[PDB]
RNA sequence: AAAAAAAAAAAAAAAAAAAAAAAAAAAAAAAAAAAAAAAAAAAAAAAAAAAAAAAAAAAAAAAAAAA
């Protein structure tokens, strides 16, 4: 789940594994969509940011923490990749 | 949600003895449980434990039968929740055993970070007249440098007697004083003799009963700002006490001390203020209690205590660069409000004096940080008045101000040092200059020990048993 | 004091512990079957190991049921508590050897049983029932084997004597025939003067191997190939002159020994050419060549190589067919270019060269078994969604 | 109903005492904050000893002996192989009593109740340590038929000492210790047996004298027809064959017991004074005592005395053992019982501590008296150190809880939480404000 | 799962009626320290702190004290007369022959210190404080209750002193005047009668401990055999004379009446030649010990009879208390990072936090609403759960707000992994 | 030839310094927790210097006795130390549950000073206790 | 007119090379050839080869005061 403010990842359980919000640097102050990252399918996703830090960023949900960054300046309204386009 | 809940009937919830404690719980499990307890000394039982701010409605909104008193502070009564140290008579049995016999004591370096070198260690009693018997000295010094002795009831200020002696403006000033008869001026004097009595001595050993005795029956003759300095001032007798170096006292008396001086020197027999300039710190101080009834003062105050308040990178200078310039609020009851007056008060330091004093008062964390930070304290840095701040910079390159960039360079500091054997003692580090080799030197003097170190030693911090705590940065020319 | 937990060894993929239970469920007192199914793919380790709730039962189990059939093949059981104190020792299984070819391990247990109860007891006794005339041999301890050794070492047995004083590697039914007094693998000297004779092959020689024959190979030519054939006394020393003797000097020449007409007891040379085949077999590329499939069939060597020719230095344009026939897909062109491979990886994956896509993949026989283990995992997987599908679908 | 083991350190963990070789006095540990682990074990073994069943039947054995129920044999080492044995454990009606049950089927000449009558009150009458209670005799048509039943208490770990030295797995032998206390143990029950006029009966030599108790026992159960199931000086004299018998027995056993080897008995004609002269690692006064232990020549019935007749100091070094062993066990007692007046305190504590609509502010108080509660629980439970860094220190924490744990007049000084508002309170007052929170929230009645 | 419902006299002699009340009482006695003592000594002297006193004259010598070196209840005695102890060797020499004293009813020398601390000097010295110290005249006579005094207990007592009898003559030295019903203390419901004074202050004011070979400790051997008959004959007289009240009768070596020892009132023969052997102090007899343990010959066994006993019951009794330990711990774990104040408002605790159902279990147990919605605790349940959370295994569990809201199903031993993670990230970095 | 004779460590904790050395080195024991592991099972396609390579990027060995029988025979055994616990954890859930050819390369803590025989003798114990409930029950 | 699907899920498959008797060849100098747990199962830290450890560092103080 993704809010405004909160990037949210539980288990299918219901159990927590994982939520952030724009920890240190602003990552996840402005939250708009979700995707997945070019390595796996069903795996770390690459979360789309407009101008939070101006550049979107996949995270590596299963190790806790980060895994990519890059520097796109415009703003976003929606986001889709097949396996390994953006 | 599983059913292994076909009967618990009776709510037993405490002190019943028709069913104790012995579990009738768990199921059968096949592995280690949750109180597998890590390994720990516990080696705190039984070290003698011991027994305007209104109430803010932090708690105001939730009192009834009420008791509160909004009084605690924090140099007064130390660290929240903390658990002392322990040092029981053992101690005072190796107080029994003997210092050092047939080697050097002076070694002032250990391999391990942790271990107090030899150095920084108790030095033994001085026995007087004991049967065909007296105490000496000759092995713990070998320069021509006066030494002091411990049994005098500052426990603090010996270092402060070698840290003042220091001080060519200072000494210079109060042996210009001497000459002069200047019965009124008690301290002054006193402190004047000792002093050149140890200039004079060349090596030789020396006490303070005559300063300790005179600043003791001044300070005996009691019952102002003076006596606001005062009201918690007197609370040193019956010396035993969890601190014998405790926080806030040699820092208070330092500052009164000097408070004192310039009182003394304002009434001799030609009243000069030389000291006061020489030494304050132009602090416009702005109570800003109403936006009429507040006040504007300035103090021409001689030290600087580091309230140290968020530490506004890592290192000294910006931290002076806050307590120089730093505004906040308060809850100190103005009479033109009634009420919990929310006031606020900026303070501004408007001179750059030649002599800059730091005392300490900050939290364990970033005296940790700073045995991080190596080279954390500022050898020499150059500062200058911009529009509303001393800004403190190492070289003029970084930033010059707008106002007359000085040269200030480091003399010494006094280091505690609460050894492995939880002893808590003083120790000057000076760097005394040399003007027929224009060199220097870091002499350090523990009560009668005296020897030179290197400066980066003088500047380690590492150390956990190490601690500076009252600063003294001069002149690089008036050093 | 375990009551029975029994080595049931040299086993074959057909006995289950059903067929264990069916064999042992008459001695009395069943208690687990420890099938040895090692956790690889479920292979045996050799052996499996049978639990009894009675000591008597399983001593009854061994000394009935030791070598014979289960199923076919003869049943190896013995103790083993001493055997994970023999894995982590690196004892156990002592090389009592020349045994015979025609006694497994249940006529030679009852045998020597008056030597003792032999808690590891092998012949070489594979392929159903055959052994080689050898085998690891190993008693209760050190007491009872030292026995066996100082009272039969060179008895007869159907006429063959055993020898545990040396470790004798295998062969050993054929060990006289390999020593027979007629076949031996010569040494081929290379570059021969002509000054070596009959004489000069026995000289220097004679000491490092024994030499009575000694002939100055000339050829089907009349002249010397300047290869001769030294006659030593034992491969051994065929190899200690292939390794000691190589380009070294009889009388001022070289002697490039190589070993004329291996019999094979000693082995394994460019067996590492092999392993050097393993720089380029499965690890393919070396980030060189290029496994190209899916070309078309009028796309050959010509077209590959067309295709390559701007793709770097082209060292090797092959591909495989029906014996040069129908290819099934796939070819190769081994580079002498890394980054034009990077460059194909850019471009001649996912590329057309007459009709149908190239594809590009390193070329490995070995992750093909990887492979059918993730075949393994995805049917599990769907199994396992299946089962939860058939039970939560009421 | 499955074996398992629920004690591979797994009860509560072992702790490295390589820390406690060095090792100060003010530095107290978990273990002097509550037990050594062998007792615990030891007593957690003894309680599933009690209760070695789960809920089954049973019925393949008669079941039910005249409200004697859930008959579970003692198959500890039962010397009853390959035969349906006769001692069991069984539950009585009342105390749910656990007892040993030995049942002596296939009696014929005994037929009359007077003569277990009497050896029963005879032997009723008799009270000592180790003269375990004598009850419950009557033949039945029960364990197969006419079987003469006797009860014993329960009485766990038996350990006929064989078992305590040699099948024993440490294998730790007894030296002079148990050597005298089991002497004055014997010598107790031969007194007892010279005051009730009775015999040594029929056992001795590591038979029926399983060590159910810690300290070194004998807990000699069979003194009992030997064969009149179905003179007494001769009897007691040769109450000195049997002992001489065990003590020349295991004062040679001390030299097997130096290894691990098991050791045989050395009966009557083994029994030779040079052996006596000439065994190791034994006081030579013992060896005397042994001289005189060569069984009783002049047939009268021999008090202890001229056993005693050497002696009297080693006899109050058993005693002080004894005393010893009481009072640290009252130590320990005394240990857990304020721990159990404190868990219970603590029950109470955490009872009210933290509401969902309390935890708003930084300080989660809600109402009126919840923040002088919770005033406490930060130097209580929160304890960062000197240096600063937040840690535990179960010595100030039981230092603390034992002077709340009267609820005294004293008072403390607290910093809670803004480091301003400074409190002192005394600890009576504190006493009475958990029980008027507690009335306050548990009502009880209402709330 | 593991487990159901579960677990005036004659030779045990040792019953108290409420046990572990009177156990927990001497604790609770052990307990307090009146800090406003007024002493012109301070509380920290000498290495002991917290200087509470006990009943007057041993208004003083009778400390309660918690050590500081030790952390362990002390007694302690000022001798608040003396000033002069001019030589430390002779000091030192008593640190030996005390240092070496070892015994149970010879409570331990701990050590001594002339102080200048009371405004005079004092010799003080230290030993191990026990809860509730009487003498049996206490306990009976002097004190309430007076319980019935039977014979056993006169063995039990005889058998006490004969202990100390045996450890100070294997010290090869004697006591002085002790023997007074006053200077002895006894240690509870059982006798088990722990001497605590030995007269041994003389021997800090001259030289006479068996260098003076008069030795001169036979005839305090001697002596304290008549001061061990008037004992017992006052002890005896007294106990059918205070049937009820009447009590003392105060006889000395002078009133000592070996008549009327003889014909004494319950007294048999047994007891009567044990007092005649003390009473007969006659020359050259040095009398042995073993001699008078061959006249008592038989109580032995039954002090272990009882020690025994009251042993077995105590771990019969304690056997229904062990359960604390992993649960107190199991709370030190619990509460020890709970609601740290730099934890109580932070980024990994709030409902988008990290650990924010350890919290939310935390209280559920401890405010499980009833039908009214009245937090109320039912034990039975609570300990339930505790030992299930102990434990580890994989359940299902339900939670909520009450509302709906933060619902997560779990099982334990990832509990268990972040309470473990947590403590260990606290403990240190 | 300067033949330097060794001496072996026969002097121990004479002066302070190997007293508040081994305090320190007591405080290191303190934070170790089970970093120097007993590797059991050394198996036959995993050497010795195989195994420390292996195990050198999960672990800092500082003492390595790790051998064979002088590489003769196999000892099975060694020793490899770790990082940390949870360093340990991880060693546990990445080297889990593969067989090399027949023995699993546990390289764990060290235990079992008694108590493979105390479990031994409690398996005795409960199959004599259901070895009579099963005659019992058999001999119905 | 032996004329085969031109490869999912980064599948999947080439090797990048030899005893040379070509001619008149004897019997292990190998350096070692050397498989067994799995009923809740194998378990050194200190720091790890003494192939040369002299090992009481004199002492003495007739004693204070200071009317
Ligand atoms: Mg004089």
């Amino acid at each position: 789940s993704i809010s405004e403010d909160s990037l949210h990842f539980a288990n299918r359980r219901g159990v927590t594994k994982l939520n952030l919000t724009s920890i240190d640097i602003a990552a996840f102050s402005e939250l708009n969509t979700m995707c997945y990252s070019p390595h796996s399918l069903k795996n770390n996703i690459y979360c789309g940011g407009d101008n939070t830090n101006w550049g979107i960023a996949s995270i590596d949900l299963n190790r806790g923490c980060l895994d990519s960054l890059l520097n796109y300046s415009s703003k976003v309204k929606l986001m889709c990749s097949n396996n390994k386009v953006l | 949600d599983y059913f292994n809940d076909i009967t618990s009937d009776g709510p037993i919830s405490v002190d019943d003895e028709t069913y104790p404690l012995s579990s009738v719980g768990m199921p059968y499990y096949l592995d280690k449980l949750l109180s597998a307890w890590p390994p720990v000394v516990f080696k705190s039982e039984g070290t003698i434990p011991q027994l305007l701010a209104v109430i803010s409605s932090q708690n105001e909104k939730l009192s009834t039968q009420e008791f509160p008193l909004l009084r605690y502070d924090r140099t007064k009564y130390g660290m929240r929740n903390a658990i002392p140290d322990y040092v029981c008579l053992r101690d005072i049995r190796k107080q029994i055993t003997s210092g050092l016999e047939t080697s050097d004591i002076q070694t002032y370096t250990s391999i391990n970070k942790y271990e107090v070198p030899p150095a920084y260690s108790r030095l033994p009693l001085t026995s007087g007249r004991f049967g065909t018997d007296n105490f000496d000295f000759t092995p713990f010094n070998n320069t021509e440098y006066s030494g002091l002795d411990p049994d005098v009831d500052n426990h603090y200020t010996n270092a402060i007697i070698q840290l003042y002696r220091f001080i060519p403006e200072m000494f210079n000033f109060v042996v210009g004083c001497l000459k002069d008869e200047n019965f009124e001026t008690t301290l002054l004097t006193d402190l004047g003799y000792l002093f050149d009595m140890m200039e004079r001595s060349h090596g030789k050993i020396c006490s303070s009963s005559n300063f300790q005795a005179s600043l003791k029956s001044l300070t005996d003759k009691r019952q102002e700002e003076y006596l606001e300095s005062l009201c918690i001032r007197e609370s040193i007798e019956d010396f035993n006490s969890s601190e014998s170096i405790k926080r806030n006292m040699p820092q208070k008396f330092n500052r009164f001390l000097l408070s004192q001086l310039i009182k003394e020197e304002a009434q001799t027999v030609n009243h000069n203020i030389t000291l006061n300039q020489c030494f304050g710190l132009e602090t416009e101080i702005r109570t800003e209690c109403s936006c009429d009834h507040y006040d504007t003062t300035v103090k021409l105050l001689p030290s600087l205590s580091i309230s140290g308040i968020n530490k506004t990178g890592q290192n000294i200078l910006p931290y002076i660069e806050y307590a120089m310039k730093n505004v906040t609020q308060k809850n100190s009851i103005c009479p033109t409000c009634g009420k919990t007056e929310t006031i606020t008060q900026e303070c501004t330091v408007k001179n750059l004096p030649s002599v800059l004093s730091l005392e300490l008062s900050l939290l364990d964390t970033e005296f940790s940080n700073i045995r991080s930070s190596k080279n954390w304290l500022t050898s020499e840095f150059y500062g200058s008045i911009i529009k509303n701040k001393a800004v403190l910079r190492s070289t003029a390159s970084e930033l010059k101000g707008t106002s007359h960039i000085f040269k200030y360079e480091l003399n010494g500091y006094v280091a505690k040092i609460t050894d492995n054997n939880n002893e808590t003692r003083l120790v000057t580090y000076v760097k005394k200059y040399n003007p027929k080799e224009n060199c220097f030197k870091w002499l350090m003097f523990n009560d009668y020990l005296v020897v030179e170190i290197t400066e980066e030693e003088a500047l380690k911090m590492t150390y956990p048993w190490k601690t500076p705590e009252i600063i003294i940065y001069c002149d690089a020319e008036e050093l | 004091n375990s009551s029975a937990s029994l080595y049931v060894g040299d086993l074959e993929p057909s006995v289950s512990e059903a067929h264990l239970y069916d064999i042992f469920s008459p001695i009395g007192s069943v208690s687990s079957i420890r099938v040895c199914r090692d956790a690889i793919t479920k292979t045996s380790l050799g052996y499996a190991y049978v639990n009894f709730n009675d000591h008597e039962a399983g001593r009854k189990a061994i000394e009935q049921l030791n070598y014979t059939p289960i199923k076919g093949r003869l049943c190896r059981i013995m103790w083993s508590q001493r055997d994970p104190s023999l894995r982590k020792k690196g004892s156990g299984n002592i090389f009592i050897k020349n045994l015979h070819p025609d006694i497994d391990n249940k006529a030679l247990y009852d045998t020597f049983s008056v030597f003792g109860d032999i808690l590891s007891s092998k012949i070489a006794t594979d392929e159903n029932g055959k052994s080689k005339g050898f085998g690891f041999v190993h008693f209760e301890e050190e007491g009872a084997a030292k026995e066996a050794i100082d009272a039969l070492n060179g008895m007869l047995l159907n006429g063959q004597e055993i020898y545990v004083a040396p470790h004798l590697s295998r062969k050993e039914r054929d060990s006289q025939l390999e020593e027979t007094k007629a076949h031996y693998t010569n040494l081929y000297v290379k570059n021969i003067n002509s000054e070596t004779t009959d004489e000069q092959f026995q000289e220097l020689f004679a000491k490092f191997g024994p030499i009575v024959s000694a002939s100055l190979e000339k050829d089907a030519d009349g002249k010397l190939k300047g290869f001769g054939f030294v006659n030593y006394e034992k491969h051994e020393d065929a190899v200690k002159a292939v390794e000691a003797l190589n380009d070294s000097e009889l009388n001022g020449e070289k002697l490039y020994v190589g070993r004329a007409q291996k019999k094979n007891e000693r082995m394994h040379v460019l067996k590492k050419q092999y392993e050097a085949y393993r720089l380029e077999k499965m690890a393919k590329y070396q980030g060189v060549n290029l496994f190209v499939k899916n070309l078309d069939d009028s796309v050959d060597d010509e077209k590959l190589e067309e295709e390559f020719a701007p793709y770097g230095t082209i060292t090797s344009a092959k591909v495989m067919r029906t014996e040069n026939g129908k290819s099934k897909g796939f070819g190769f062109v081994c580079f002498s270019t890394p980054e034009e491979a990077t460059k194909a990886i850019t471009e001649k994956n996912q590329q057309i060269v007459a009709g149908k896509p190239l594809y590009v993949a390193i070329a490995q026989r070995k992750d093909v078994r990887r492979s059918q283990l993730a075949q393994q995992i995805q049917a599990r997987n769907q199994m396992r969604y299946q089962q939860a599908t058939a039970a939560a679908a009421a | 109903p499955p074996h398992s083991l629920l004690q591979y350190h797994l009860y509560a963990p072992e702790q490295p005492s390589s820390l406690k070789s060095l090792l100060k006095p003010n530095e107290r540990s978990a273990d002097q904050l509550f037990i050594p682990n062998n007792i615990r074990e030891d007593l957690t073994k003894k309680n599933l000893s009690i209760l070695q069943v789960f809920p089954s039947s049973g019925k393949v054995i008669p079941s039910i002996v005249q409200d004697y129920f859930n008959l579970v044999p003692l198959n500890f080492n039962n010397n009853d192989f390959l035969n349906k044995t006769t001692l069991f454990k069984v539950f009585s009606n009342y105390d749910g009593k656990a007892y040993v049950l030995k049942r002596l089927p296939n009696i014929d000449k005994s037929m009359n109740p007077n003569k277990i009558s009497k050896i029963y009150q005879i032997w009723s009458k008799i009270n000592c340590t180790n003269l375990i209670k004598f009850r419950d005799i009557f033949q039945t048509t029960k364990f197969g038929d006419l079987s003469i039943c006797l009860v014993f208490d329960y009485y766990p770990n038996s350990l006929s000492l064989y078992d305590y030295h040699f099948v024993n797995f440490p294998k730790f032998p007894i030296t002079n210790n148990y050597l005298w206390i089991y002497l004055v143990q014997l010598t107790n029950v031969i007194n007892s047996i010279h005051s009730q006029n009775l015999s040594i009966g029929n056992t001795l030599n590591w038979r029926k004298v399983l060590i159910t108790g810690d300290p070194g026992r004998i807990k000699l159960s069979h003194c009992n027809f030997m064969d009149l199931l179905f003179t007494i000086e001769g009897q007691q004299q040769l109450d000195y064959k049997y002992l001489g018998e065990l003590l020349f027995n295991l004062s040679i056993n001390i030299e097997n017991s130096n290894n691990n080897t098991a050791p045989k008995e050395y009966r009557l004609e083994e029994i030779t004074p040079q052996s006596i002269d000439d065994m190791r690692q034994i006081d030579d006064k013992f060896k005397d005592v042994l001289k005189y232990l060569i069984s009783d020549n002049g047939d009268s019935k021999k008090s202890i005395h001229d056993l005693t007749s050497h002696f009297y100091d080693k006899m109050f070094m058993v005693l002080e053992s004894s005393q010893t062993y009481t009072e640290y066990m009252e130590s320990v007692l005394s240990r857990e019982l304020e721990n159990g007046r404190l868990f219970r305190l603590v029950n109470k504590l955490n009872c009210i501590f933290g509401r969902i609509e309390s935890r708003i502010d930084i300080n989660w108080s809600e109402s009126g008296t919840k923040f002088p509660i919770i005033l406490f629980y930060d130097y209580v439970f929160h304890q960062v150190d000197s240096n600063g860094k937040p840690i535990m220190d179960l010595t100030h924490v039981l230092r603390c809880l034992n002077k709340l744990d009267a609820g005294i007049q004293e008072k403390l000084m607290l910093v809670t939480p803004d480091e301003l508002n400074c409190i002192i309170i005394s600890y009576k007052e504190l006493k009475d404000l958990i029980e008027s929170t507690f009335r306050s929230i548990t009502q009880h009645h209402h709330h």
